RNA sequence: AACGCAGCGAAUUGCGAUAUGUAUUGUGAAUUGCAGAUUUUCGUGAAUCAUCAAAUCUUUGAACGCACAUUGCGCCCUCUGGUAUUCCAGGGGGCAUGCCUGUUUGAGCGUCAUU
RNA sequence: UGAAGACUGAAGUGGGGAAAGGUUCCACGUCAACAGCAGUUGGACGUGGGUUAGUCGAUCCUAAGAGAUGGGGAAGCUCCGUUUCAAAGGCCUAAUUUUCUAGGCCACCAUCGAAAGGGAAUCCGGUUAAUAUUCCGGAACCUGGAUAUGGAUUCUUCACGGUAACGUAACUGAAUGUGGAGACGUCGGCGCGAGCCCUGGGAGGAGUUAUCUUUUCUUCUUAACAGCUUAUCACCCCGGAAUUGGUUUAUCCGGAGAGGGGGUCUUAUGGCUGGAAGAGCCCAGCCCUUGUGCUGGGUCCGGUGCGCCCGCGACGGCCCUUGAAAAUCCACAGGAAGGAAUAGUUUUCAUGCCAGGUCGUACUGAUAACCGCAGCAGGUCUCCAAGGUGAACAGCCUCUAGUUGAUAGAAUAAUGUAGAUAAGGGAAGUCGGCAAAAUAGAUCCGUAACUUCGGGAUAAGGAUUGGCUCUAAGGAUCGGAAGUGAGGCCUUGGUCAGACGCGGCGUUGUAGACGGCCUUGGUGGUCUCUUGUAGAUCUGCAAUUAACGAUCAACUUAGAACUGGUACGGACAAGGGGAAUCUGACUGUCUAAUUAAAACAUAGCAUUGCGAUGGUCAGAAAGUGAUGUUGACGCAAUGUGAUUUCUG
RNA sequence: GGGUGAAGCCAGAGGAAACUCUGGUGGAGGCUCGUAGCGGUUCUGACGUGCAAAUCGAUCGUCGAAUUUGGGUAUAGGGGC
RNA sequence: UAAAUAUUGGCGAGAGACCGAUAGCGAACAAGUACAGUGAUGGAAAGAUGAAAAGAACUUUGAAAAGAGAGUGAAAAAGU
């Protein structure tokens, strides 16, 4: 598997190749500066499965539902 | 001898299908001097090649 | 340990199969059979052994063309079929 | 592997197409990687350079010499020797050449000669000591080593053998005129016993 | 420890055929089969190594 | 010579994916160790019958495209699929050597006539 | 089946393969024979079930060899020969746009031969009574076909950058020629990394507990493949070296440009992120006839080394030995031909589509599946390999895993077989010290004739060794006491986001913790006091060498005291020694199943034949062979048998 | 796994000089003690209608090369080796 | 260039002062078969219940095999 960027995973939603996407939620703590949430894109089709690491809750919420409604939204 | 070649595997393939005692119902026919099958083999006795 | 710890040593093939005769005596080092002489343009046959010919010659096997001549030659090699009456 | 001289291998062109030609030569003792070779008639005279016998003077040292001319080499190509040249003929091309044996012997004057002793000379000066570096000599060439003597043979196995004592019984010198199996000794012999200084 | 074994029938330790034992996810120790080391390239006048250009088997480089 | 084929067979006896046989002709009711039919039983017809002139004939072998301790590896024509003169697969037909008779292209100041 | 005793002791009675066997593997039934006792058991007997591959092998290339064809032999079965005194072909582009014809270049040549050599590409987790790198789930990769989107390139064009080593995501190239990879021995130490071993703190579970032990044992793991970083060796620019410097365990290098300062490159190997925690393992708790789940928790942070074994690296010894070939893939030289702007080139790059045949795949690999007339103390090629003792893959004792199989019972006569000990003497025995005894490890002392001065040599011959408590020497990392303006914690002032949770049927109401940035002062010794406490836990103006301080960490080598029934390499393991004579110099080799030697071989020495139309030798014959991919410092044929010394 | 310590290098001491001694470093050899491996000396031990048509035990030789061994290939009976 | 002449092989018919299952072909039977050897090759033993299987239903002792009775048949002094 490859990474990421960001950006360039919203440029691999529109090849279209790419129909679904799962999402992972990963509790860590960094040296418990904060017990922090993160979550994880991963973009299946063909060749490689993409995948975005985006740590806060906030900015993974506001991409979230920023895709199109037709998107197949998998979880775990 | 796990890697084998084709012809020698069709040779033992025959050789576990002749390896079986004799049918009862041959017993019962006319005329008939058969009793048990002298043509048998044992993998321990007797060696085939 | 000329006997019984040599005959230990024994596990490998001077002789396979052959093709033309189905016997195992096709020696692989020299590229030919002991029994009948493949690959050679005639049957390996010798008069000082009777015995060798018996087992091998004509009218042991099947005869699957050679059987019927001999019906053939008495009603004169036909061809066509019957009618009725 | 199995020869006492270092080859040397020069590159000529092909004057009839745009190719390269390897040819392996003996390198006589003188030459060098990154050195040129001049070969033919009007080549000068100098180590390593080929020349054909009549365009050389008297008292020249050469070495792979040919025998007829187009035989690409024969006379001295072992190590450490060389072919003096001692004669000349205007009336047929023929050269008078001492071979390194002692015997002379007339070659003619076209063939060739490569200028210069061979390499790798003094060879047999060191003794082998132990017998295993004789075993790696005859390792890589034949087959021709551990040589049981004759005489400790049974009498089927060889002419000398046989006997209560170890004797050769009859005479080792042996005719000219003789057949294969009784040729085991000194064939043709002039002389016997030890020789004195002059060979 | 833990003891390890051949993968590819051929029990003869020769070259194309040795072993780098390695951890499991699993957690039990077994082998894989190491390719053969690329020699580098060199150059045509002179006995030196290349700069510049990658190793890789003949074939890999196609 | 190998490997297969019977409703239930391992061998022997028969036959070759049309496999203990199919068509054709004759005789006129069996086969039989146990099943099972078929009703064909005043018949263009039972049968492990006799007969035998039409066919089928796996892989081989003098054995023939090149090999053959391999069910190894190619080339040509032809129809059908996958987008196809060239790549992939499928169905069918072909490709050995020596020698003879002829046919068509040719090679040689070997040699003849004509510009 | 349970409980208790045992052994093999990781060079194994462990886990897998090769040759060879061929269903012996596995289930259900069942004991007439076979398993030299027995039998309810069985590798037996009866009836069925079982081996799934583009990536693992075979297939393909060549090795020592084998072997058609053209030719020449032989009455002939066939023999020689493989590039030859042969007219020995198959590879690319158009033409033509019926798909058949035209361009061309180039040329001593079948075919078989390795399941350990060469070689296109696959890993983790799950599942069966018996199969798996081959089925299922999830993640990759190669070769051969097709092909269009994006990006790159283009007004003078087949890209630009850097002094240079070289770099960038891409960045036309035919005939022909040249170069690289494929492609290569061994012994030695030093360095780097993997895995195991060892050990510290925590987070769980099991054991012991009359008494003692912050402990005895076990779980805390991370694949191929994708991306960014990391190196000894080489190499480029600057600059000019004897008071010669640099430097390895090992002495090599420099005006053919060292040291010093600054760079570029191979990615072997490690590190971080993806793979990937959703998996696996380890606890605790719910139901549930079955099938099963279902629900919480945890899966963390280090240290050490002449350690063991494997790989990789730069180096150094060896040789009258210098340690395979071909298929196959790539690069460069070279300029053939072909191309634009109102548009065209690129498929050595990014993505995307289709396909991947044939055969093998069970189990055993041996004191019972192989060979030895057999379930025979025999014989038969390999890989992985823990703890303690110790020099040690020696012997002895454990852990994991595997067996507990080899007719049994009762008494203890002679004679046996295998092990043992013995008063005084010490080879008187006997053909003969045969057989058995004694010596043995380490450290220190001490060492003859003779000698080819290399050895003899562990010569001979003495002394010491336990346990316990101490002392001495041997290393690696990191730090200098004072003179302002500027970047940790706390606070002051400015400046900007804003985590989650709950309630009515995606919605609508709702509390709302906290984080960094920017920047002024204060913060071990000291005093105020009966006493202090937090963090010494960014630039200026410029003091110093042994006179030192902290912090962590191995195992070796010396010396001293005390102490015992004077014992101490306490078991195991482990040379008897000396003075001569005959003989072969030495290491080496042979009579397989009565002869291992003084026999054979050997280096060294000597003799004989040969200049290719040749010597020695094969063949029935050949337009045929071996030495010979040879040429007298060579090939062939004999004798003697190292050195010193002589050969009448 | 030990023992012995050859070339090649580095430093010192003695001497008027020619040179001569001493200490390290280094790891040579068909060297040497000994495990697996390969052999088969003595007990003229065991067994001798055997476990075995050549085995069993203890004692022994050699153990980095003239070494030990798998698969492929060559040489065939007055012939081969 | 037919005929009179040959013939231990092949296809089809006749006979015998010949052998009678240790004989006669090696082989009267699933014989070039089973089995041995790396291989060329070597190479056995084995015929007969009764006219008809009518091949022993049923009781009782025994874990079973079998035994005692019974029954079939001219005979079980014919029980595969
Ligand atoms: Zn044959």
């Amino acid at each position: 598997k490859e990474i990421a960027d960001i950006k360039e995973f919203l440029e691999l939603i529109r090849r279209q190749d790419v129909n679904s996407a799962t999402v992972k939620i990963n509790k860590k703590l960094n040296k418990n500066g904060k017990a922090f949430r993160q979550t994880k894109f991963k973009l299946r089709g063909s060749r490689y499965l993409y995948t975005l690491i985006v740590n806060d809750a906030g900015k993974a919420k506001k991409l979230l539902q920023s895709l199109p409604p037709t998107f197949n939204v998998n979880k775990l | 001898a796990a890697q084998k070649s084709f012809r020698i595997k069709q040779k033992m393939a025959k050789a576990k299908k002749q390896n079986r005692p004799l049918p009862q119902w041959i017993r019962l026919r006319t005329n008939n001097t058969i009793r048990y099958n002298a043509k048998r083999r044992n993998w321990r006795r007797t060696k085939m090649n | 340990g000329k006997g019984t710890p040599s005959f230990g040593k024994r596990h490998n093939k001077s002789h396979t199969l052959c093709k033309r005769c189905g016997r195992s005596s096709y020696h692989i080092q020299k590229h030919t059979c002991s029994s009948c002489g493949y690959p050679a343009a005639k049957m390996r046959s010798h008069n000082w052994a009777a015995k060798a010919k018996r087992r091998r010659t004509t009218g042991t096997g099947r005869m699957r063309y050679l059987k019927h001549v001999s019906r053939r030659f008495k009603n004169g090699f036909q061809s066509g079929e019957a009618k009725a009456q | 592997a199995g020869r006492g001289a270092p080859l040397a291998k020069v590159v000529f062109r092909d004057p009839y197409k745009y190719k390269l030609r390897e040819e392996t030569f003996i390198a006589n003792e003188g030459l060098h990687t990154g050195q040129f070779i001049y070969a033919g008639k009007k080549a000068s005279l100098n180590v390593g350079n080929v020349l054909p016998l009549g365009s050389v003077p008297e008292g020249t040292i050469i070495s792979n010499v040919e025998e007829r001319p187009g035989d690409r080499g024969a006379l001295a190509r072992a190590s450490g020797n060389y072919v003096i040249v001692i004669g000349h003929n205007p009336e047929d091309n023929k050269t008078r050449v001492r071979l390194p044996s002692g015997a002379k012997k007339i070659i003619s004057s076209d063939a060739r000669g490569v200028i210069g002793v061979v390499a790798g000379g003094g060879r047999i000066d060191k003794p082998l000591l132990k017998a295993g570096r004789a075993f790696h000599k005859y390792r890589v060439k034949r087959n021709s080593w551990p040589k049981t003597r004759g005489v400790a043979m049974n009498p089927v196995d060889h002419p000398h053998g046989g006997g209560n004592h170890q004797h050769i019984g009859k005479a080792s010198t042996i005719s000219r005129g003789a057949v294969s199996g009784q040729k085991a000794g000194l064939i043709a012999a002039r002389r016997t016993g030890l020789l004195r200084g002059s060979q | 420890a833990q003891r390890v074994t051949f993968r590819r029938r051929n029990p003869y330790n020769t070259k194309s055929n040795k072993i780098k034992v390695v951890k499991t996810p699993g957690g039990a120790l077994r082998s894989q089969h190491v390719k053969k080391l690329a020699t580098r390239p060199k150059c045509g006048d002179t006995g030196v190594p290349l700069q510049g250009v990658s190793t890789l088997r003949p074939r890999q480089y196609a």
